[PDB]
Order: C-alpha cells, then structure tokens, then sequence
C-alpha cells in the first residue's frame, strides 16, 4: 500500500 | 420538503453500507439518488463544503484543475476509509505536510487540509495535522459520512469531465 501519513 | 427526506434516506443508506465494509464499491445506480437529487449542491453536501472547493481550485482550464481536484478527492476518500478498515494502518493518527502523497496531490488543494480536520485530523502542528491524542478512536459515523461526500462530489466531477452529468449546465454556474 502506499504511505499517506509519514514525513520521512 | 420531501425532496428533503428522499436525500437523506439514501445519504444513510450508503453511509451504514461504507461503515459496514470499508472497501465498498458504489455504483452510479447507487448514487444516482444523491447526484440527481433537486437539491441545491449547496444543500447536498452537510460536511463537505464543496462550493468552495470547486470554485477555489478553478484555475487554468477545466482539463487541468477538473483532474486536480479529481485527484484530491480520490485520495481524500482513501484516507476516510482508511479509518474505517477493520484494520486501521499504522500512523493512522497523523498526516504530515511533507508526505509525499499528500504533499503533491491533497496539500495541492485549497480545502484539502480542511477535509482532514472533518475526518478528525484536528490538531494541527508545524509539521501536519493529527487526532486528539486523548480520542481512543475514529468517530466512525463521521468519517463515513464525510467519505461518502467526497466519493460523491468526485463523482460529479467525473461525470462533468465524461460530459453525462444529470444537470451539466447547472454546475456549470
């Protein structure tokens, strides 16, 4: 799945 | 007055079906009671204020913007029934500015962010927005309810992109 949430 | 009723009979009846399966694809069958509903746009949407999000992104030519909305939308929605899955992912609690995703596609929108806040995504940092550490868990009837708005108006702008909306011209105001 693909990251939404994360800064890094 | 009973244009009223039958809107939001069906605005229910989609809402409990998101929150029972997340991943619940709609038909246009399914949403043609809300998209061809007599109601103002205005009136159609509770959460959402989607007035503005239309107007305040029209910049450029249809094409471009229609699509860039599109795709806000289309990850906003994602983000709604990311909250409702069974299986909540990790870092589910905040999204930072800097996300990728986020950044170039929903950051990219005036009222992007403020479509965050509907889901529960109210405190906001420097760095992004985030839940209330104190809220154990989603609100899930608000969530859905804001989900379905956001599936629902991208579908709008769908249809005006294929040219097949009930009242084309309308929107067009």
């Amino acid at each position: 799945d693909v990251d939404l949430y994360t800064d890094s | 007055g009973e244009e009223e009723r039958a809107f939001l009979v069906a605005r229910e009846e989609l809402a409990s079906a998101l929150r029972r399966d997340s991943g619940q694809a709609f038909s246009l069958e399914q949403l043609r009671p809300l998209l061809a509903s007599s109601l103002p746009l205005a009136a159609r949407y509770l959460q959402l204020d989607a007035a503005r999000l239309v107007r305040c992104n029209a910049h450029g030519e249809p094409r471009n913007y229609l699509n860039t909305l599109s795709t806000a939308l289309n990850i906003l929605e994602k983000y709604g029934r990311n909250l409702l899955s069974p299986q909540r992912p990790r870092y589910w609690r905040g999204v930072k500015f800097n996300n990728p995703v986020f950044r170039s596609t929903v950051d990219a929108v005036q009222g992007g962010r403020d479509v965050l806040r509907l889901y529960g995504y109210t405190e906001e940092q420097p760095d992004g927005l985030s839940f209330p550490e104190g809220q154990e868990e989603p609100d899930e009837h608000q969530v859905a309810t804001v989900t379905l708005e956001v599936l629902l108006l991208r579908t709008e702008l769908s249809l005006l992109l294929q040219n097949t909306h009930p009242r084309q011209q309308a929107l067009e105001q």
